[PDB]
């Protein structure tokens, strides 16, 4: 970085760090913290995690997986790690034991930098329109359960359709994920990103079945699929 | 209507008459012209409905278990 300007730098697992630094507190001979996790642990991830920065003499751009132990995004590790990132994507269990294996929470997920003079209007109010349906369909959940689908206005039942699409037009093969799984890749540009779920949430690709969307590229792959079935 | 060995009353059960009639006519084709409620009669069904309204309103349920949906 002092030198040349762009650097990547990945990290597999910050928290396999601050989880070296418990083991040890004990013999360190200092009190435990919450949870048992060391009273130093603001500061231990805030040393590391201060250091990697954009300098004026060179920026890094970096990635890392934050490890959330028992599932528990309260867990100290995750909650304290929080505030240092720029853009922070959570994979929850729960949408992956559906099968969307980018299985990203796109509600409890969220960047710094999802504004709207940073990253244009139609990118913006698609990102916030896509997490609104969404959250609407979380809250109609409950009463779905309960008192099934044919209680819902004829309004809502729209919403949660649309949402359906949505929720697994998220889904999408990764290359990498080729070897352990049939579905060959894809990469999907952030142009069509936009205008897929633009267009979904307009209300253009209703016909189509759900399964049309789940585990494709752009909004034409999912429109092709749908012919197949 | 009498017939061989039978006879049979088909009554009315209100007042009938094209004077009536259009009048009932007429009221059928205003209310749907504006969309406005009217109370069904059942109560046990009203407040049974609105209780259940209340409790199953804002519980967190679907999401405090893990469920697929």
């Amino acid at each position: 970085r002092d030198e040349g300007r762009d650097v990547l730098l990945f990290v597999d697992n910050i928290y396999r760090y601050t989880l070296a630094g418990t083991e040890v507190s004990a013999l360190l001979g200092r009190m435990p913290s919450a949870v048992g996790y060391q009273p130093t642990l603001a500061e231990e991830m805030g040393v590391l995690q201060e250091r990697i920065t954009s300098t004026k003499t060179g920026s890094i751009t970096s990635v890392q997986a934050v490890y959330v132990p028992a599932d528990d995004l309260t867990d100290p590790s995750p909650a304290t790690t929080f505030a240092h990132l720029d853009a922070t994507v959570v994979l929850s269990r729960q949408i992956a034991s559906l099968g969307i294996y980018p299985a990203v929470d796109p509600l409890d997920s969220t960047s710094r930098q999802l504004d709207p003079l940073v990253v244009g209007q139609e990118h913006y109010d698609t990102a916030r329109g896509v997490q609104s349906i969404l959250q609407r369909y979380q809250e109609l959940k409950d009463i779905i359960a309960i008192l099934g689908m044919d209680e819902l206005s004829e309004e809502d039942k729209l919403v949660v359709a649309r949402a359906r699409k949505i929720q697994r037009f998220l889904s999408q093969p990764f290359f990498v994920a080729e070897v352990f799984t049939g579905s060959p890749g894809k990469y999907v540009s952030l142009k069509d990103t936009i205008r897929g779920f633009k267009g979904i949430m307009e209300g253009e690709y209703d016909h189509l079945p759900e399964q049309a969307f789940y585990m494709v590229g752009s909004i034409e792959e999912a429109v092709e699929k749908a012919k197949k079935l | 209507e009498v017939q061989p060995g039978n006879v049979t009353v088909l009554a009315d059960t209100a007042i009938r008459g094209q004077d009536l009639d259009e009048a009932r006519a007429m009221e059928a084709k205003r209310k749907a012209e504006e969309h406005i409620s009217s109370s069904h009669g059942d109560v046990d069904y009203a407040q049974a409905s609105a209780e259940l309204a209340k409790a199953i309103a804002q519980l967190r349920v679907i999401e405090l278990t893990k469920k697929a949906m």
